[PDB]
């Protein structure tokens, strides 16, 4: 170990991959088989395996930042590894935009949800969010490349390229539009549920929405507002090379969220509370 | 029952025509239907099927990719789309009902079938020892089959289906799975085999019984025999 | 590895297997309702208002939204030996008269038929199976119990009540005594509402509460309430 | 008031009763069948789940070849189930959905249904035209229907919970016997292999032998403490099981009148709903409340195994005719075949 | 009344042809239970496990 | 600098040599980091000067950045 943001990182990655682990499958198998097919289930599914994803290929990740930028892989290789962990990650944040969205649109509109909300109608919302996923993490292929200097190889960016219109676009695509979209969402369930004509004296709905969006929040947060600053600094200064090293802790700050999401979603169900304490308990 | 079908008459060669069939009382939607076309000389030949959910359709070797069947079922009526006649389509088209589950009887029930005339391996074949035999009435007869394979699959089912072609009147199902006997067909009809021999078995045989048998498989896709002419 | 004719099985299994999902999605878009009436009660008015021998179902579409409607009063027989049949309904009405405080049942002259209802409904709210099953009070014949009220005091069924002989005390009275049976203060939720003689306004006041009941539902599964 | 004679002249009789069965206990089934060998720990595997169901299953029943099986479940309809090949042969929409029993007929014929509504529907399953219809309504009942069990092609015996049993008549429609023998909902009906006699079980705590063909009354049998939910056969003929919701399934002998023994067990405290036997009859299977079933020993009154696949509470538990496997049903819209 | 007391005499009537049925010992019944039981016991695919060849449900 | 002299030497000739001093002497490290724009105020040789300069500096950076880029960026 050389530094104390490169241990920061490597704490968070292995404590979040061990923690991640377990839980994600435990979640995946107790939905997957263990319970019949719902149109909640559906997204715990694909959110869950957007994490497994993410958790899996957490190694990758680790092995790069232990070897302090040492990239023995060949170059397509890292012009895949990378694509898959934008295209998971962007995939998971999509897929909680559109849970928000669904809660609020069952309780804005529950009679059209009784009759036209359906599994199919789940399936196929997700398969397009993968889409959206995989269009949206696009330039990070084309535009990925090798650079060799002279004893090593290491993976980075370069009419030049623009890495500028791509962390904006990342930006306003990933982080201000879901964050406006869960605070609104939530907002709203909030304040329909506190004003009505049988409105119950309760803080349960308050205490999760304001959890969900604030682990949220924590977490994406510091990865955007890096990103943009490292680009909006010359990297020869000492402030450009501190923003270089903090950003490997903003990466794994970025997979404690793919780590927290289960806990966050899943397990806040009675029913799906019972289903996984009963199958934990014949397996013991 | 009723299968009343049309569209037969004088055909061109290469021309197309469209046969027509009409299915009332019964539930068209949950039945497979087959074509059958039958020679006036020789004996049955399978033609297409068609399954319940519009899927699964099979068309024999000589009229694969020319013949389309297609079927509508809030209309309950079955098409089939021949094109390119040669003069080897000259024959007797019949509509066949068939419903596949576990104790179904499959090819239960024929249509009367369109006159059509034109002017002018690797497969199960089944052989007839005989082709004419005398018979005389109150007597027993027993008519015997031949397979090219053994028709016993693994799960304890022979697959053998035996026809009656009266002279003048649409073929009748008559044993089923080469034991069981059909709805509507008396008792003293009786049928045994092995795998590749098959006998069946008529004791006090009444006038009413003289036609032609036909003898089928099921097994993989369908062929009969040639048939076994009974005179008095 | 299997015969055409096992093939063909397997493909009408399929058509069977579509056939149910499709069914299912059908059924599961409708709202249930059960109703509960202890003797005479407003059942064969609410009825009628929705329609605008064993069970008797009627199907209604109301704000685009279809309703299931079972009614129970014909069955004299346990009931502790079919209620868990109806564990998946989302409403239970329970449908209790206001002028049934002086009236006595025919079958015992000291006993009086609001604390019989009352003893149905403390039944229905304490069962095992109604846990998560929400609850909608009809209250019925206002305009009867207020000329009942004018003519006799409100003490021969309540002696612990202490209050004037005013329809709005009265009606409070009956109703937080009605709530006050609900021993799961948390997990259930009373819609109390007075019948009228207008059609529209029960049916209303049901599409309402139903529909908040479905939105509480949805939420609880999803974890959020 | 000479009522209160009555009353006393049924209850010298009852004693009467309780004398000649104290009587005439001479030992016990337990005593007997001591120095004979245990049965061994006995482990069924789950072979097939049929899963097409989207509610919950109450009652389920087998076929002659002990092939095909029928299910009902609160989706309203009747699925006709092929055990070998997991395959569905019929599904019958029903016009209430409200089913608590379903029978296959010993000839293979009709498929019996019935639940609060207060008929047995008979479905034909050969029809002509291909698809299953309703042969007739049977409307005589007033409580809910309990159990159909086909008598016969053209006779159907049934119970309801109006305290009655009736024996109706498939051509004419009509209740050609009525037993009013029970003062309690009468929950589970049992047909001896003979189809001569039947036992039906009440919420009365007794079980009633019956006759077909005479109409009255043979024995009775109060033994159970709660609401008897299950009845069941011997394969002999002389004897039947019964389990109720005190967790304890009692064997009664017809010939001598008497409760044999009384399968119970300290931590079972939750209701039998279904109760059947082997075909050499040695082992009871019992399905339980809580999401288990109960492989008892029907001599030693110990329990050769368990088989806990369900997920919910198992309401249906069917042995075919061969004895080859078990078929139970659950409130999950799941049914297992073991063996 | 009158329903009770033909209800009441109904109940005796049943009851004494009840009474009125032979019987026969325990002892005899336990062991023609047990003849039965011991009788049927090779012929039985649950008390005794089947080979899989022999096993419909063998897959 | 480094393989940037390698890159220096892929530069004298994939432009034509003006002067070879002018741009060899913009593309020195940077003590005087201060900038490139200003660093010609004091010195064609000018135009070619920050030309240089600006190529090499964007190019050093572009492996500082290339350094510690993490996979997920
Ligand atoms: C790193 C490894 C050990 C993480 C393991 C995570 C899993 C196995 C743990 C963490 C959260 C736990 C759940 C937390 C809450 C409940 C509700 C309680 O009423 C039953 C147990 C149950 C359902 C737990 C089951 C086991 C559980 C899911
Ligand atoms: C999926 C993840 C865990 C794969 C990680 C692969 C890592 C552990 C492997 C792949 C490439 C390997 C390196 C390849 C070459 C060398 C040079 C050798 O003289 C010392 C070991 C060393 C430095 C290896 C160390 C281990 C290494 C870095
Ligand atoms: C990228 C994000 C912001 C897209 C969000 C799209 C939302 C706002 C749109 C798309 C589909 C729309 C729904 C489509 C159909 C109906 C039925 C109508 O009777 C009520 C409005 C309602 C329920 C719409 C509400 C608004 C809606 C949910
Ligand atoms: C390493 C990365 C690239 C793996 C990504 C796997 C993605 C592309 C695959 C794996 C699981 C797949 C989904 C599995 C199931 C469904 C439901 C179906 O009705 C629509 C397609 C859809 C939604 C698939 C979309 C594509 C999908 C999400
Ligand atoms: C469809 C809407 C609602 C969401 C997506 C908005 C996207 C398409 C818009 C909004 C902000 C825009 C960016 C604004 C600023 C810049 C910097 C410029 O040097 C390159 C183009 C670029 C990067 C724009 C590209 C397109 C952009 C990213
Ligand atoms: C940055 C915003 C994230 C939003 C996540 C992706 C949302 C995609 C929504 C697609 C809606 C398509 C609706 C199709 C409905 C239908 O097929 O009938
Ligand atoms: C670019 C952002 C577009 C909008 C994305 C967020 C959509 C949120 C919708 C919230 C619906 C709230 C409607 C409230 C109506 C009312 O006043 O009762």
């Amino acid at each position: 170990w050389n530094e104390p943001p490169v241990i920061l990182s490597m704490v968070i990655l292995s404590l979040t991959f061990l923690l991640g682990l377990p839980g994600n499958g435990l979640v995946l198998w107790v939905a997957g088989l263990k319970m019949q097919r719902t149109v909640n289930t559906i997204w715990f599914l694909h959110l869950t395996l957007a994490d497994l994803l993410c958790c899996l290929s957490l190694p990758f990740s680790l092995a790069h930042l232990a070897l302090q930028g040492q990239w023995p892989y060949g170059r397509f290789l890292c012009k895949l590894i990378p694509s898959i962990i934008v295209l998971n990650m962007f995939a998971s944040v999509f897929l909680l935009t559109a849970i928000s969205l669904d809660r609020c649109l069952v309780v804005f509109k529950p009679i059209w949800c009784q009759n036209h909300r359906n599994v199919g109608m789940a399936c196929s919302i997700c398969g397009c969010i993968w889409v959206v996923a995989f269009v949206m993490c696009i330039p990070v292929f084309v535009y990925r490349e090798i650079f060799t200097t002279d004893n090593h190889n290491r993976c980075g960016y370069k009419v030049p390229t623009p890495l500028v219109a791509i962390t904006i676009t990342r930006l306003v695509v990933g982080f201000l539009l879901p964050s406006v979209i869960m605070i609104a969402c939530y907002s709203f369930i909030v304040f329909r549920m506190q004003r009505g004509r049988f409105a119950k004296s309760q803080s349960k709905t308050f205490r999760v929405a304001v959890v969900v969006v604030a682990v949220f929040l924590v977490c994406w947060t510091p990865y955007h507002i890096f990103g943009v600053l490292s680009l909006l600094t010359d990297p020869e200064t000492p402030l450009g090379k501190t923003l270089m090293s903090w950003d490997h802790v903003c990466i794994a700050l970025a997979s404690a969220n793919s780590c927290f999401n289960p806990f966050l979603y899943a397990l806040l169900g009675k029913d799906f509370r019972k289903k996984a304490r009963q199958s934990i308990q014949g397996i013991l | 029952v009723q299968l009343v079908e049309s569209g037969g008459g004088l055909v061109q060669p290469g021309g197309s025509r469209k046969l027509s069939c009409s299915a009332s009382g019964f539930a068209f939607s949950s039945f497979g239907m087959h074509w059958v076309r039958q020679a006036p000389e020789k004996g049955l030949e399978w033609v297409a099927y068609i399954s319940s959910g519009s899927g699964t359709i099979y068309y024999a070797d000589t009229v694969k990719g020319r013949f389309t069947i297609s079927r509508d079922d809030p209309k309950n009526t079955l098409f089939l789309q021949m094109t390119s006649l040669r003069s080897e389509d000259t024959a007797m088209y019949y509509c066949v009902r068939s419903i596949y589950y576990y104790g179904s009887s499959p090819f239960d029930f024929w249509g009367q079938g369109t006159t059509l005339t034109v002017s002018a391996s690797a497969d199960i074949v089944m052989t007839q020892a005989t082709s004419s035999v005398p018979v005389t009435p109150g007597e027993s007869v027993s008519i015997s089959c031949r397979s090219s394979k053994s028709l016993l699959h693994s799960n304890g089912n022979t697959y053998l289906y035996w026809f009656l072609q009266r002279p003048g009147q649409s073929p009748q199902l008559l044993i089923y799975r080469m034991s069981n006997l059909a709805s509507g067909v008396p008792d003293r009809f009786s049928g045994s085999g092995s795998g590749t021999a098959f006998t069946l078995t008529i004791s006090r045989l009444e006038a009413e019984d003289v036609g032609v048998y036909y003898c089928m498989q099921h097994l993989e896709y369908l062929t009969f025999g040639a048939g076994t002419k009974l005179e008095l | 590895t299997l015969s055409a004719e096992d093939k063909a099985a397997v493909e009408r299994s399929k058509m069977i297997d579509r056939n149910l999902r499709e069914d299912g999605e059908k059924a599961a878009r409708e709202v249930k309702l059960l109703l509960l009436g202890a003797g005479e009660s407003g059942k064969s008015t609410i009825v009628k208002q929705m329609k605008i021998t064993g069970i008797v179902e009627t199907h209604f579409t109301f704000k685009d939204l279809h309703f299931k409607m079972f009614d129970v009063g014909a069955q004299r027989s346990e009931r502790k030996k079919w209620i868990h049949c109806f564990e998946g309904v989302t409403a239970i009405i329970f449908c209790v008269a206001l002028s049934d405080y002086d009236l006595v049942l025919a079958e015992d002259e000291e006993m009086n038929r609001m604390h019989e209802s009352m003893k149905l409904f403390d039944s229905i709210c304490n069962n095992k199976w109604f846990t998560d099953t929400s609850i909608i009070l009809f209250l019925n014949k206002k305009d009867l119990f207020e000329e009942k009220i004018k003519k006799s005091p409100l003490t021969i069924c309540y002696p612990e009540y202490a209050g004037s002989n005013t329809y709005e005390e009265a009606a409070a009275y009956i109703q937080c005594q009605f709530e006050d049976l609900n021993k799961r203060k948390d997990t259930k939720e009373i819609y109390t509402h007075f019948t009228c003689s207008t059609d529209t306004k029960n049916v209303q006041f049901v599409f309402d509460a139903v529909t908040d009941v479905i939105i509480k539902n949805n939420l609880k599964d999803c974890g959020l309430f | 008031s000479e009522l209160d004679q009555l009353r006393q002249e049924a209850e010298q009789l009852k004693n009467q009763i309780r004398d000649a069965r104290k009587a005439c206990a001479d030992a016990t089934l337990s005593q007997i069948t001591n120095n004979i060998d245990p049965v061994g720990r006995i482990q069924m595997r789950t072979r097939r789940t049929l899963r097409g169901h989207l509610a919950k299953i109450y009652a389920m029943h087998w076929g002659t070849d002990s092939r095909l099986l029928v299910s009902a479940s609160q989706d309203g309809k009747l699925i006709i189930w092929d055990s070998y090949t997991t395959n569905k042969v019929h599904a019958i929409p029903l016009r209430s959905s409200w089913v608590m029993t379903c029978a296959y007929a010993p000839s293979g014929n009709y498929v019996a249904c019935g639940g609060l509504d207060n008929i047995c529907s008979i479905y034909n399953l050969k029809t002509r035209e291909g698809n299953v219809r309703v042969s007739r309504e049977l409307a005589g009942h007033t409580g809910y229907l309990s159990c159909c069990r086909f008598l016969d092609d053209n006779q159907i015996v049934t119970s309801s919970g109006d305290t009655t049993c009736a024996l109706w008549d498939i051509e004419t429609g009509q209740q050609t016997t009525t037993f009013t023998g029970h003062t309690g909902d009468v929950m589970s009906l049992s047909l001896a292999p003979d189809t001569r006699l039947f036992v039906s079980g009440a919420c009365d705590a007794s079980a009633k032998l019956w006759d077909v063909r005479e109409g009255m009354c043979r024995q009775t049998f109060t033994g159970h403490e709660s609401d008897i939910n299950a009845i069941c056969f011997f394969p002999n003929g002389n004897a039947f099981a019964t389990g109720s919701d005190d967790a304890t399934c009692r064997l009664f002998d017809l010939r001598a009148d008497q409760e044999l023994m009384t399968y119970s067990h300290d931590n079972i405290i939750c209701g039998i709903t279904s109760v059947s036997f082997s075909k050499s009859g040695r082992l009871l299977l019992a399905g339980y409340d809580d999401f288990n079933c109960n492989v008892w020993d029907a001599l030693k009154a110990d329990r050769a195994g368990v088989l806990a696949g369900h997920d919910n509470r198992v309401s249906c538990l069917g042995v075919t005719d061969d004895g080859m496997a078990v078929a139970t049903g659950s409130w999950d819209s799941f049914l297992k075949i073991w063996n | 009344n009158t329903a009770s007391i033909a209800q009441a005499r109904k109940l005796v009537e049943q009851l004494k042809m009840e009474a009125n049925i032979d019987r026969i010992k325990v002892s005899k019944a336990a062991a023609d239970l047990m003849a039965y039981c011991e009788a049927h016991a090779k012929e039985d695919p649950l008390l005794t496990p089947v080979p899989a060849s022999e096993n419909p449900f063998r897959e | 600098s480094v393989q940037l002299t390698e890159k220096r030497m892929d530069k004298v000739g994939k432009y034509p040599k003006e002067l070879r001093k002018c741009c060899e002497d913009g593309m020195r490290e940077n003590p005087m980091r201060f900038s490139c724009q200003r660093r010609t105020r004091f010195i064609a040789c000018k135009k070619v000067f920050l030309d240089c300069c600006n190529y090499i500096t964007e190019l050093r950076r572009q492996h500082a950045r290339a350094s510690h880029l993490g996979l997920a960026r």
